[PDB]
């Protein structure tokens, strides 16, 4: 998922 | 301490893809957790509380190959470049498609993430690690300050  | 299993970790962080900056800030994760893409996270790991450095992450370890399958021609007559559509699903959980060219009737679509096929590059500071609370360790994930 992240970085976001 | 240093980055690990179970710690909540805090970096501020530069990302830039092709030589440009896309994004960059302060951000809290728990560690171990499949929380980052898999590259970063490697590169983090058993980095010391206030270590710098910098992270090539290729897209095979960030958001994956681009899939030239996910690359197709649609209708103009089935709308409603940069152009970014959230259409539906056929059957749920919607997929922006992103729009590269048009020629007449013929529309060029991407299902792909928009960072799929992009190698990443990260310039890292780790600001803070400190151990998970046993709530963090329940929902798997940083509940930041
Ligand atoms: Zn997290
Ligand atoms: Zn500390
Ligand atoms: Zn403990
Ligand atoms: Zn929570």
């Amino acid at each position: 998922a992240l970085p976001a | 301490m240093k980055v690990g299993q179970d710690k909540v970790v805090t970096i501020r962080y530069t990302l830039q893809v092709e030589g440009e900056v896309l994004d960059q800030g302060e951000l809290s994760y728990l560690h171990g957790h499949r929380n980052l893409i898999p590259g970063l996270e490697e590169a983090l790991e058993g980095r010391e509380e206030g270590e710098a450095f910098q992270a090539h992450v290729p897209a095979e370890k960030a958001y994956g190959p681009h899939d030239p399958e996910g690359v197709q021609v649609v209708p103009l007559s089935a709308f409603p470049p940069g152009a970014q559509f959230y259409a539906q699903d056929m059957e749920g959980n919607p997929m922006p498609l992103t729009v590269v060219a048009v020629e007449g009737e013929e529309v060029t679509v991407d299902f792909n993430h928009p960072l799929a096929g992009k190698d990443l590059d990260f310039q890292v500071e780790v600001v803070k690690v400190r151990e998970a609370t046993p709530e963090e360790l329940l929902h798997g994930h940083a509940h930041p300050s």
